RNA sequence: CUUACCACUUUGUGAUUCAUGACUGGGGUGAAGGUAACCGUAGGGGAACCUGCGGUUGGAUCACCUCCU
RNA sequence: CGGCCCCCUGGACGAAGACUGACGCUCAGGUGCGAAAGCGUGGGGAGCAAACAGGAUUAGAUACCCUGGUAGUCCACGCCGUAAACGAUGUCGACUUGGAGGUUGUGCCCUUGAGGCGUGGCUUCCGGAGCUAACGCGUUAAGUCGACCGCCUGGGGAGUAC
RNA sequence: CCCGCAGAAGAAGCACCGGCUAACUCCGUGCCAGCAGCCGCGGUAAUACGGAGGGUGCAAGCGUUAAUCGGAAUUACUGGGCGUAAAGCGCACGCAGGCGGUUUGUUAAGUCAGAUGUGAAAUCCCCGGGCUCAACCUGGGAACUGCAUCUGAUACUGGCAAG
RNA sequence: UAGCUAGUAGGUGGGGUAACGGCUCACCUAGGCGACGAUCCCUAGCUGGUCUGAGAGGAUGACCAGCCACACUGGAACUGAGACACGGUCCAGACUCCUACGGGAGGCAGCAGUGGGGAAUAUUGCACAAUGGGCGCAAGCCUGAUGCAGCCAUGCCGCGUG
């Protein structure tokens, strides 16, 4: 319904932020074989509530700071 | 070590019937059965068999015509290095239809000519002449 | 070492003479392609087809009387606006003209300047380059050649 | 060799430089004569090789090839150059293009007029 | 009228460079004989070559004068 | 890697099970090992021997030969990290005619020695199809395939300059 | 644009002709020279240089140069190699990475199918229309291989679970 | 070119903006970013497309259309819906220009055109009849947009030279 992503946490050590690797597994230009692209997108995280390591889902929001625009819908596992 | 099934599959039929051997046998497994029986069900091999419990042995029978064998080039084209995957209007032909392509499409792996009719894109598994 | 060149100067001179021509510019280097350049200063003007007439009068002349280890690879040439002059004669005529003169005993604070003649002496050259007309040896000098100011 | 080398470094395509760099992609380019010679081939020949010394109005001083007989050019002449080698003479990348407003066009030439300026003779 | 900002500037202080240009690392350079080739290294030393050690076989040189279906 | 013996220890192979349960393969970067020569310090010191020394021998002895002979060669501990370090053939797997060998296992059975049957590992040599430019390679493939890495792009310049 | 007028009347050239490549003789010529994109050409005979005839090719142009792609499988994704021709690191271990036996279940990421949205017009291409033809202009379409979303499908890959 | 970074990564609070926000401040934290190539230097307007190629590709960004940036050089705002404004303002600079020497003026990368550069590229044209745009009720006015002409074998296509 909402367009949403989902992404495993690299580093929460910002206050009240996450940093999030999602991957994207594509069909490559020239050759064809398929290659993980990762993005160190910046996610707003309220609570400073999850971990470093955790797989978590995403959604994007009117910006928030230099470098955050997205802020987390909910989180998937736990217990990393 | 070992990493593909099908290639060592393909080339056991290749190095079989080049050793003009009559049934080559090798580890079964439901992708190999299910390639293996397309290629009966279009008449490049006799028939084949699984023998053994809590065993996996297939022993495919081949066949000559003239003296001549039957499959003539077999090449597995999507490999576990570089998979392979066409959209049912980009399947591609063998020989201009002469030849058979394997396609594994997402009802059920089958010929490329009967995807076509099905209207389904599938990777391709392998080509045969 | 002159390998026989006032020898070949002489052998030359008879032909660069002979059709009227003029002459400066003996030069020979051997080594891969080996290579004499002879200059002929043509007044009336240095044309390759003047210069036609004067190499074959030369290369007949030559065959005879073939260098010692000098190949047969003659430059008839006109003395370009950075032709190279040698006698003082040159300076004479070349007045107060820059020139860049190389030496071959090099040495701190040697003559290898380039400056305008002043005044031109039998062995010696007034040259201004260090802001001064200094004098100049010929003796030591192996490498003079006229400068035209360019950018 | 396996495309995982190739996501790793793809296929350099190979560069390859101009033959011509005096030129700079310009079909032709003028220059003044700096000093004319003919030289020497070695023993077993005689002949005359017609090269000028040129520098290029952009300083790319350089030896131009001098095609045809007539030409009546000498030091200050201002030609103008263009492609193309000669096989025999090395250090030779460019010929000069005859009927030049310096160059005089070779006289007496009644056939190929066009690669020497030589007007259609009046008749 | 004064405060902050700041162009230009100036001072030095460097770096990165771009040329000009005095000067210097280096591709080409103007016979008594004993002969498989080589590689790594050391020394002789103009250098090369030979020698020392260890290793390899890759254990030979050379070549120029016309036809239609 | 080469006397004998002891002490310390790594790896391979076979037989027969039992055991875990895909725990695997490759490897940029990365560490490590790494012939000979050389270097540092200390050794040590027979033989051998660069260099050197002498004797013999032409523009000139020089080279060639003798007779010496230092470093070195050895040890200890450092350093160097290159060799035609080559099978000029990356690693792992699977598949595909044969004959001859060597070598180390081990089953069976003759009366066992022997001998007969087997069945492993390593290794040598021919040679089939195959492949290869050819030479050749050819179940230890340079054959038919797979997975991954390294690597090549005219010769010289140059494995040089910076 | 049409009508009239007079009269063949006002209107052809460049390149090449040894090979590659269509098109050949003659005299010059004396290594003089020239010619050259290369291989090569040249002496007493030169179809390769100069000239003449003759011929080829194009054509109001014809040539030369520059320049890019092609040819070039000559960076080889399609589509190359590495015993000796250039090329397997001296050898090993090993992180990252790449890849992965076999069975069932789940997932739906890959993938596939569909749909919707978008992918400007021109350009390209098809079928036309209009300029007397053509170029040119123009109608309609196709195409724009993409992207996003929704629905799907589950063989394979992946994930998850158990083996 | 392997590290890069302190308003730097984030947080609170305030201010600030049409609006989000280190936009900016105050403080708080000490992060963030890089071999999935940061950083740096060097080169370059981008796209639809164009050229080449059987294709994949490769090369390209002249004309036309979309977007961006720039308007002597540097800096600044003002006004306005919209500008930090090509034929607007101010300051600095260079240059040119005027001068009474005290000061002033100026900005063709609009259209023509000159000089220069260069192998090389055109008219100091006509008209606002058409389409457009401005202002205006309109009439109409303005428009080097545009429509046309001139120049040039620059190209394509057509035709003639019987
Ligand atoms: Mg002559
Ligand atoms: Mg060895
Ligand atoms: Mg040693
Ligand atoms: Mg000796
Ligand atoms: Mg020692
Ligand atoms: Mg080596
Ligand atoms: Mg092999
Ligand atoms: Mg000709
Ligand atoms: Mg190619
Ligand atoms: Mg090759
Ligand atoms: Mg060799
Ligand atoms: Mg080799
Ligand atoms: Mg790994
Ligand atoms: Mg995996
Ligand atoms: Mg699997
Ligand atoms: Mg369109
Ligand atoms: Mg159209
Ligand atoms: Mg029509
Ligand atoms: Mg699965
Ligand atoms: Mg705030
Ligand atoms: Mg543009
Ligand atoms: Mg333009
Ligand atoms: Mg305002
Ligand atoms: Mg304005
Ligand atoms: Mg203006
Ligand atoms: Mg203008
Ligand atoms: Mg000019
Ligand atoms: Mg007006
Ligand atoms: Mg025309």
């Amino acid at each position: 319904k909402i367009r949403t992503l989902q992404g495993r946490v690299v580093s929460d050590k910002m206050e009240k932020s996450i940093v999030v690797a999602i991957e994207r597994f594509v069909k490559h230009p020239i050759y064809g074989k398929f290659i993980k692209r990762t993005t160190k997108l910046h996610v707003h995280d309220e609570n400073n509530e999850c971990g470093i390591g955790d797989v978590v889902e995403i959604r994007e929001c009117r910006p928030l700071s230099k470098t955050k625009s997205w802020t987390l819908v909910r989180v998937v596992e736990k217990a990393v | 070590s070992m990493q593909d099934p099908i290639a060592d599959m393909l080339t056991r039929i290749r190095n079989g019937q080049a050793a003009n051997k009559a049934a080559v046998t090798m580890p079964s497994s439901k992708l190999k059965v299910a390639i293996a029986n397309v290629l009966k069900e279009e008449g490049f091999i006799e028939d084949f068999k699984v023998e053994g419990d809590t065993k996996p042995e297939l022993e495919l029978t081949l066949k000559y015509f003239q003296g001549k064998a039957v499959v003539e080039s077999i090449q597995r084209v999507s490999r576990p290095g570089l998979r392979i995957y066409k959209r049912k209007d980009e399947l591609p032909k063998v020989m201009a239809g002469l030849g058979i392509a394997v396609v594994s499409t997402s009802k059920g792996v089958m010929t490329d000519r009967a995807a076509r009719q099905a209207g389904l894109g599938g990777e391709i598994i392998c080509y045969v002449a | 070492m002159s390998t026989l060149e006032q020898k070949l100067t002489e052998m030359i001179t008879a032909p660069v003479e002979a059709l009227g021509f003029e002459l400066v510019g003996i030069e020979f280097i051997r080594g891969r392609t080996s290579t004499l350049r002879i200059y002929i200063d043509s007044e009336d003007g240095i044309n390759v087809d003047d210069c036609a007439d004067v190499s074959h009068q030369v290369s007949a002349v030559l065959d005879v009387e073939d260098p010692i280890t000098v190949a047969y690879n003659l430059e008839v040439s006109s003395p370009g606006l950075d032709r190279p002059l040698f006698t003082a004669e040159h300076y004479a005529r070349f007045v107060g003209e820059e020139v860049t003169l190389v030496l071959r005993m090099a040495v701190q604070n040697r003559r290898k300047w380039q400056g305008v003649i002043k005044a031109v002496d039998g062995e010696m050259i007034t040259v201004t380059v260090e802001g001064k007309d200094e004098v100049f040896a010929l003796s030591n000098i192996q490498k003079a050649n006229l400068v035209p100011h360019f950018a | 060799a396996t495309v995982n080398q190739l996501v790793r470094k793809p296929r350099a395509r190979k560069v390859a430089k101009s033959n011509v760099p005096a030129l700079e992609a310009c079909p032709q380019k003028r220059g003044v004569c700096t000093r004319v010679y003919t030289t020497t081939p070695k023993k077993p020949n005689s002949a005359l090789r017609k090269v000028c010394r040129v520098r290029l109005t952009n300083g790319f001083e350089v030896t131009s090839y001098i095609g045809g007989e007539g030409h009546n050019l000498q030091e200050h002449s201002v030609i103008l150059i263009r492609g193309g080698r000669v096989k025999d003479l090395p250090g030779v990348r460019y010929h000069t293009v005859r009927g030049a407003l310096d160059c005089s066009g070779v006289k007496d030439r009644k056939q190929a007029r066009s690669k020497y300026g030589v007007k259609r003779p009046k008749a």
